[PDB]
């Protein structure tokens, strides 16, 4: 059941949460976003 | 290079009366929160207080107890003195306003900040007092563990930037202040800049009343000073540079030709003065945490979100290509 | 001219802005008043005739309950 | 070469010295082998008096449960003549 | 550690006795040391006085006195070691470092 | 124990926002007027029962 | 183990407090406070003194609840006399010793906070103090060792239109509250100098003879007010706090609330005072009046008396405690006969509150032996008498 | 539970041989027991259900020069569990070890240590009994009767040695003793 | 004489102990989305800057 | 002369100028008294304004505020504190305890008076004294600081 | 260029200058403790990470993805360690 489990980590820790969501953000962009980017670019 | 000494002095007597009144300000502000008056007897207002003590202190005896550790003892204020004047070298006022045009200045900022932590080890080591010792080994901890996360955002500014020149840094803000869209790095910035200078709620070397003694305990007369001169020094200097990176510098707020009558130095004060009282405001609004609490702090909160923007910002403006 | 020196005697002369003169003793002091409520309603203080060398100990008997608020007679209703 | 124990005969003038010296033993009865308590009229008190004044002179402590069978010169020798903390 | 109960006998009281004149000639070094005595007096004088303390006491027969004045010893040693008051020819009560008596008595005063 | 409420206590831990109270408190203080007294011009009241000098 | 030798020789930290504490690092592994240093022979000097000469010396113990231990001695000398105290000094001897308990409140948290780094409370609850002086001054002529409660009731009755501006008081002393608490009550960094610092349990505070709010900490519901009541206390309407936790924080809540509950208890008072006598009307105990003693002979002969030889207390035995602001103090009384006491044995809760410093401090950081002291609430002057 | 219940069960309950006297007053219940007695008939009034004094108030000495045994040590004592108050009594001399009550209350500790500072009374098994409110090296015990008001000893600096010291006393107006009796 | 210091006729005006509740402050959804907008436009915004510089 | 003087006299006026404008005490708070010396350094009186900062260090002090009473067993670390002043100092006997003695005057524990122990400029009396008196006695000791000649007695020697 | 630097070790100078004038005027009338190695250890491995940053921030523009991604994988290295540290309790100082 590993939906609350997540729940609990970010009530105890929302510094490391945020720092997660901040830097995941940051990396999820240019693995993703970019080459979306590029291919529309192509075409 | 003549004149050059002409302008170096204009630069450092002017940051010494600015320090000797920025201590009397802070006087004020916290009496006036504490619905008192402060300084107001020696010269009207009390604006000749400064004045006063500093000559109570040119003309107090010097102790120098009796070390192995004569030379230390008295050359660790020199150094963290020096260290506190010289990073005013680099500092620009306004467009053109700025002693040194250093391409690296940036970098050169944090190898100064990276220097100031031996003044206070020395002094703590020299003194021959286990109680000195402690609190300068607790200080300077804190002093390299704060200095982490403000490398990290200066990264941040950096990569927004593309070069590590001051005044490219300012220049790169017409269009809009840094501290708009890195507002929470702004105040992670100006949180470690607190604690990077000792400062409340962060003042461990203030918590004799805690059993916790300062690094310049068994300093007297004008060592003492020379360390507590730095200190303020380095109060104005984190306001500068926190008006640089996130506020624009010597910018107008808007870019209107009403903004821009008034000069720029004007604006750049201005601003300093904001987190000049910013840092009073706070000495006067919270409790201090334990040394444990702080480097907790230091190395649980500011790294991880420091690092997290460094990449978020990178990832950004990679992705949609506006890297200057 | 003692104003830019002496800052205690300049808040003396700001608050005396607008205030009532009371009486003056044998030593040339002067006692002011307001009648407002700053401190309490608390606006009582006397000017030395030394604007140097000016202490505490000079206020004479018969103005000393009216500046710390003991009695309500000045100096003069006291000596009459 | 460096060794752990002082010689015997050192330790026995100076044990015989310290005992001599003291402060009411005449220098004739003190023999290398005589009594504190029967042959020197010293009483316990002086005994153990002498006991510690042996502690001082050799620079270590002699354990409770052991001074009580130095009575004697010979035995205090005995002693002190083999602890690797004498010196 | 704690404080013993009151000694039964005289054997046992004597026991402590001992004991107690041996942790106060063994502290005799250290008190050297804080007082700084080595040019002002042998080791061997603070040993006789301690037992000449001990001795003027000899004709006591009730353990509870001794046990008393040993505990007041013990206290007395402690301060001493711990707590030291430096003064010149003096620690703690002791000085360290033709005419009869009633002369000059009667030359210093009237009170005897 | 719910997405909203864990999400009030993150903002809330990370935005300081109780530390906005005293700083704000602290600030009305600043414009308000001081207590003090101008000793020796003003004095403290004393009452006729107050214990001096003999 | 290190040792560091911490001696505050300033009312930062006290100004006598010294500690012996041996440390693991930052922890600390046992705490040794070492006292007398204001130890000056009060018990001593009380038995050369007269009942009446004796009094100031309570002024003088916990000089910070003055008024307070003036009450426990008179209730002592008045429990031996059988000596019976009119309503309206019953009444102004409650109201001044809650007046007392918000002026030692006051200063106890506030010195505590400006302990750990919050400077403006101070200066805030300072100034309430400062009003609350001036009721002692305008009462008995002095700004702290009143010397105003006494065997009998009280020194003299209250000056007109002191019940007015104590009410005026009353009217805003709440927002003050209030201010104290959003300083402190809710700050994150308040919350952790002190939560789960220096936790007591009930068998602990019962076993260490914890009194106050260092018992009721522990979620022991007891207030000597209410279980051994004295003067007017059971006329009056007042709750008693109780911790859950046993904590620096939870005493800290306990103190605020005690400081409403005060004032609640001053405006009772207030409101219900009545006419009358403020002393008792044996003429051979107390004080006549000036113009009696001017005109009557047996006044004189009473006057001349009380000043100089004082009265005589039968000989007996007793202890008397109240609830001070710093938990039970009590007196244990000797009497002979004679006009002096015998024997005065004061005990102090600080004594015993600053004895369990050493298991309260246990395994603590450095930082948090400031917070324990002053969570205890101690003033040396009735910790060494 | 009030002082008329207290004296009755306690004289029902505890064994004969504890207390000497018994006292019943408005000024206190009070129970007198030999020294060999205290402690467990304090730990008694401690564990005992009925009684359940678990607080020690305190400890006090009280010299009386006229008697054999000159010293009376006497222990206050409580039962929040009950609302009610206690005293015990037993009398001491100048050599008489008497027994410690730290381990049935720690906060004794102290109190103990006080009563030997004050008056010179000892206690068996006490962890750690010194003075505690007298100068380091204080001679004499200040309470007892025959101790003189003023002492033996005062402190000044004394330049040549650069150190404070002790002398003898002397005083620039003696105490004056005002007898009205 | 026979007037004494005491509480006028009908007693002094009630007056209030317990603490009083402020308020609640900002709302969470609204700091973080004023700075998650401050964020995006302000980093378009760094975007443009950079192009006019560059 | 009759150029020096007048130089030398400017100086003295300048040194003694910032002298008692910054006055830096330790507060040695034994007693009640350290009570009414908070109060003074607090909102109402404010020893702020005067320019009077109180030091946790000796090192950093100008003047001792000796207030409440000194015992034979801290007397001590009283002079201890005292020695470690640089110069110029000053120290300020506050109440009668300090004085002399006051309540415990005659107790065997009790120093009669902290001028046994260090040399005091000026005595506040009272018990304690109000904190208006300690702002006097404090204004007193700025007048005895204004009759030092500190540079003229120097040229002089 | 370098000629920037000029001025600051005249400034230097400057500044020690006033520094011995104030300072000399005044002449004129056993316990190791591993957490701070601990500590220190950390403070220069974030140093070099913020070393490797400058050039790497200067330089986004022209590495594109590729420098990116090898930075990233570089943070990944060092935040791995960091995880070890934080787990192992090197970052608690109670
Ligand atoms: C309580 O906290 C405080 C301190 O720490 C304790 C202070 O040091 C201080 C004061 C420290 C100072 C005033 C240092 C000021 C020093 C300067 C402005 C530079 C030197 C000024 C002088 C008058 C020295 C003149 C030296 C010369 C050789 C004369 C030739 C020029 C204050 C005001 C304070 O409030
Ligand atoms: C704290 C943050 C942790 C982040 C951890 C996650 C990311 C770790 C790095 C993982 C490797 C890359 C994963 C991302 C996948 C997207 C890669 C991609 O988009 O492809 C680009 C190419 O990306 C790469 O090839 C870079 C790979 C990074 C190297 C990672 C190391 C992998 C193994 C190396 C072996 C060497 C031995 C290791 C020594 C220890 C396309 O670029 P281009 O070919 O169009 O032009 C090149 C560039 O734009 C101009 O300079
Ligand atoms: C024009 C005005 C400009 C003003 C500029 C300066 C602003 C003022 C700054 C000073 C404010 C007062 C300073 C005194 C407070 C110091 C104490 C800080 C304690 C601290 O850091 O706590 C941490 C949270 O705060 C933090 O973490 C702080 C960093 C917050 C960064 C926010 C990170 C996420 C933001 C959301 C971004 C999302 C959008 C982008 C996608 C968590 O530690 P704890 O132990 O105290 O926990 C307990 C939580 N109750
Ligand atoms: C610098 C110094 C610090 C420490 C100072 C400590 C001062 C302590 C002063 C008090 C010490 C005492 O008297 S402690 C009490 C001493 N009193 C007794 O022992 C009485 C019984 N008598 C005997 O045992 C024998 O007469 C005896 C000769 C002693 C031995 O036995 P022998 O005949 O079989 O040798
Ligand atoms: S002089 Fe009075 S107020 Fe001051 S410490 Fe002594 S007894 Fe307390």
């Amino acid at each position: 059941p590993v939906m609350e489990k997540l729940r609990m980590f970010v009530a105890q820790e929302p510094v490391v949460a945020a720092s997660c969501l901040i830097g995941g953000v940051g990396l999820f962009l240019p693995a993703v976003v970019r080459p979306i980017l590029d291919s529309l670019e192509a075409s | 290079y003549i004149a050059v000494p002409a302008e170096i002095l204009g630069i450092i007597l002017p940051l010494l009366l600015g320090v000797a009144f920025l201590v009397l300000a802070e006087r004020k502000v916290m009496a006036f929160v504490q619905r008192r008056k402060g300084p107001d007897v020696v010269g009207s207002f009390g604006l000749l207080q400064p004045l006063a003590d500093g000559l109570k202190l040119i003309l107090k005896e010097p102790i120098s107890p009796s070390s192995a550790n004569f030379f230390l003892f008295r050359m660790a204020p020199v150094a963290t003195f020096m260290l506190s004047l010289v990073a005013w070298a680099v500092v620009p006022f306004d467009y053109g306003m700025v002693l040194s045009d250093l391409n690296i200045g940036l970098l050169y900022l944090f190898a100064i900040s990276s220097l100031g932590v031996y003044g206070i080890i020395i002094a703590g080591r020299s003194s021959n007092s286990k109680y000195a010792f402690l609190g300068a080994l607790r200080s300077a901890a804190q002093m390299v563990s704060y200095e982490v996360s403000i490398g990290l955002i200066l990264i941040t500014v950096l990569i927004c930037v593309g070069s590590c020149n001051l005044s490219e840094i300012v220049m790169a803000q017409k269009q809009i202040w840094f501290g708009i869209p890195l507002f929470p790095v702004l105040v992670m910035f100006f949180i470690s800049c607190l604690a990077e200078t000792n400062r409340a709620p962060f003042d461990l070397p203030e918590a004799e009343a805690e059993l916790v003694a300062g690094y310049n305990v068994e300093y007297s007369s004008m060592g003492f000073a020379l360390f507590f001169l730095g200190e303020y020094a380095n109060m104005i200097l984190m306001s500068g540079l926190c008006t640089l990176f996130f506020l624009g510098g010597w910018l107008p707020i808007l870019d209107l030709p009403i903004f821009k009558k008034i000069p720029g130095s004007i604006w750049f004060s201005i601003k300093v003065l904001f987190f000049l009282f910013l840092y009073i405001w706070v000495r006067a609004a919270f409790p201090r945490y334990r040394y444990d609490q702080l480097m907790g702090l230091g190395w649980k909160v500011f790294l991880p979100l420091s690092l997290a923007w460094v990449v978020s910002v990178s990832g950004l403006l990679v992705t949609f290509q506006w890297l200057p | 001219m003692r104003c830019l020196p002496d800052g205690n005697l300049l808040q003396t002369k700001i608050h005396n802005i607008g205030a009532t003169l009371v009486g003056v003793d044998k030593f040339g002091n002067k006692y002011y008043q307001k009648l407002g409520d700053t401190q309490y309603g608390r606006h009582r203080w006397v000017e030395y005739a030394s604007k140097d060398r000016y202490n505490a100990s000079q206020v004479p008997a018969e103005w000393h309950g009216w500046l710390h608020f003991i009695t309500d007679h000045t100096g003069d209703e006291l000596l009459s | 070469v460096r060794g752990s124990f002082l010689d015997k005969s050192e330790v026995t003038d100076r044990v015989l010295s310290v005992v001599k010296n003291f402060q009411k033993v005449d220098p004739s009865k003190v023999t290398p082998k005589a009594n504190f308590q029967n042959d020197l009229g010293l009483d316990s008190l002086d005994s153990v008096e002498v006991v510690m004044a042996l502690e001082e002179e050799f620079g270590f402590e002699i354990p409770d449960n052991e001074a009580d069978k130095i009575q004697s010169i010979d035995l205090a020798v005995d002693f002190i003549a083999s602890h690797p903390q004498a010196k | 550690i704690g404080v013993p109960p009151n000694s039964a006998n005289l054997t046992e009281a004597r026991r402590r006795v001992f004991d107690f004149f041996r942790a106060a000639c063994r502290s005799i070094p250290t008190i050297m040391d804080i007082y700084n005595l080595q040019d002002v007096v042998a080791p061997s004088q603070l040993r006789y006085a301690i037992s000449a303390q001990i001795r003027n006491n000899a004709h006591i027969t009730d353990p509870k006195v001794i046990d008393l004045l040993i505990f007041k010893g013990m206290e007395e040693l402690t301060d001493i070691v711990d707590h030291a008051k430096q003064r010149h020819h003096i620690i703690g009560q002791y000085v360290v470092g033709g005419k009869t008596d009633f002369l000059k008595n009667f030359y210093t005063s009237n009170y005897f | 124990k719910d997405w909203n409420t864990v999400f009030e206590r993150s903002i809330n831990t990370l935005f300081l926002t109780e530390m906005v109270r005293g700083l704000s408190l602290t600030l009305k203080y600043f414009f308000d007027p001081k207590v003090t007294i101008n000793y020796p011009f003003e004095k403290g009241p004393l009452s006729p029962r107050f214990r001096g000098e003999h | 183990n290190f040792t560091l030798n911490f001696g505050p020789q300033h009312p930062a930290a006290h100004g006598v407090l010294r500690l012996v504490l041996e440390m693991n690092g930052e922890v600390v592994e046992r705490a040794e406070p070492h006292i007398g240093l204001l130890h000056r022979g009060t018990e001593k000097l009380i038995e050369y003194k007269t009942y009446l000469q004796a009094l100031p010396y309570f002024d003088r113990l916990d000089y910070v609840s003055m008024m307070a231990q003036e009450h426990a001695y008179s209730l002592a000398v008045e429990k031996l006399l059988n000596c019976e105290v009119p309503l309206r000094a019953q009444y102004i001897r409650v109201l001044f010793c809650e007046i007392t308990r918000i002026l030692n409140h006051l200063l106890a948290l506030t010195t505590h906070a400006m302990d750990v780094g919050a400077l403006t409370p101070f200066l805030w609850a300072f100034e309430e103090r400062e009003k609350l002086l001036e009721f002692y001054e305008r009462v008995s002529g002095a700004r702290m060792h009143a010397s105003f409660i006494r065997p009998g009731g009280v020194a003299q009755d209250l000056p007109l239109g002191l019940c007015r501006d104590i009410d005026s008081f009353t009217q805003q002393f709440a927002s003050r509250i209030d201010e104290l608490e959003e300083m402190l009550t809710g700050n994150r960094i308040w919350k952790q100098r002190l939560v789960d610092i220096g936790t007591v349990t009930a068998q602990q505070a019962k076993d260490w003879g914890f009194s106050g709010v260092m018992l009721r900490g522990s979620g022991v519901c007891w207030d000597l007010r209410r279980a051994a009541p004295y003067d007017v206390y059971d006329q009056l309407d007042f709750d008693v706090p109780v911790g859950t936790r046993g904590d620096c924080y939870d005493r800290y809540c306990i103190r605020i609330e005690e400081m409403r509950q005060s004032l609640r208890i001053i405006v009772q008072c207030l409101n219900q005072m009545p006419s009358g006598m403020i002393k008792a009307d044996d003429r051979k105990l107390c004080p006549p009046s000036r113009c009696r003693m001017k005109l009557s002979m047996e006044s004189l002969i009473h006057h001349f008396e009380l000043y100089t030889e004082g009265f005589s207390v039968p000989a007996s035995s007793t202890y008397t405690a109240v609830e001070a602001p710093k938990g039970e103090f009590g007196v244990f009384l000797v009497s002979n006969g004679s006009n002096r006491p015998y024997r005065c044995k004061i005990r102090a809760p600080g004594f015993a509150h600053l004895q369990g410093l050493d298991f309260m401090s246990k395994h603590h950081m450095l930082a948090d032996v400031v917070t324990i002291i002053g969570t205890q609430d101690i003033v040396f002057g009735e910790v060494d008498r | 539970m009030d002082n008329q219940f207290i004296f009755k069960y306690s004289w029902e309950t505890l064994p004969k041989k504890w207390v000497k006297k018994m006292e019943r007053s408005e000024h206190g219940n009070r129970f007198d027991t030999n020294t060999d007695y205290l402690f467990q008939l304090l730990c008694f009034l401690k564990l005992h259900t009925y009684t359940r004094v678990q607080v020690l108030i305190d400890i006090c000495g009280v010299d009386y020069p006229s008697r054999k045994r000159r010293f009376e040590v006497v222990y206050n004592l409580l039962s929040t569990r009950y609302n009610s108050r206690i005293r015990v009594q037993t009398s001491a001399d100048e050599v008489t070890r008497i027994s410690s009550v730290v381990s049935l209350f720690p906060s004794a500790g102290w109190w103990e240590r006080e009563v030997w500072d004050m008056f010179g009374v000892s206690f068996i098994n006490h962890p750690d009994l010194r003075r505690i409110l007298t100068d380091y090296g204080f001679e004499g015990h200040p309470l007892r009767k025959d101790f003189p008001l003023s002492g033996y000893v005062q402190v000044r600096y004394d330049d040549p040695e650069k150190r404070v010291v002790s002398e003898p006393i002397e005083m620039t107006q003696e105490f004056r003793y005002f007898d009205f009796a | 004489p026979l007037l004494q210091d005491g509480p006028p006729p009908g007693g002094f005006a009630p007056v209030r102990y317990a603490r009083r509740i402020s308020n609640t402050g900002p709302s969470a959804m609204a700091m973080f989305l004023a700075v998650s907008g401050a964020f995006a436009w302000g980093m378009y915004q760094v975007g443009q800057g950079n192009k006019i510089r560059r | 002369s009759k150029a020096a003087e007048f130089v030398i006299s400017k100086v003295d006026d300048l040194m003694n100028w910032a002298r008692t404008g910054s006055i830096w005490p330790m507060t040695f708070g034994l007693a009640c008294c350290a009570v009414e010396m908070m109060h003074t350094g607090a909102a109402r009186y404010d020893l702020d304004r005067f320019g009077i900062i109180f030091r946790p260090s000796p090192r950093q002090s100008d003047c001792m505020i000796v207030a409440g009473t000194l015992t034979n067993k801290m007397a001590p670390a009283l002079r201890k504190v005292y020695d470690q002043m640089p110069e110029p100092r000053w120290v300020i006997s506050m109440g009668s305890c300090a004085n002399g003695g006051g309540y415990y005057h005659y107790s065997y524990s009790v120093v009669r008076g902290c001028d046994r122990i260090v040399p005091v400029d000026i005595y506040v009396p009272g018990c304690p004294p109000t904190a208006e008196a300690l702002l006097y006695g404090l204004l007193q000791l700025q007048k005895k600081i204004n009759r030092r000649k500190d540079f003229l007695h120097w040229w002089n020697k | 260029m370098m000629l920037e630097f000029a001025p600051i070790f005249i400034y230097l100078v400057i500044s020690l200058l006033v520094s011995l004038i104030l300072l000399g005027v005044p002449f004129l009338f056993s316990r190791f403790d591993i957490r701070f190695y601990l500590v220190s250890i950390l403070f220069l491995i974030f140093d070099l990470e913020v070393t490797f940053f400058f050039p790497w921030a200067v330089s986004l523009n022209k590495i594109d993805l590729f420098g990116f991604w090898s930075m990233m994988a570089f943070l990944f290295i060092l935040t791995i360690g960091f995880l070890y540290e934080w787990k192992r309790g090197a970052l608690d100082w109670e």
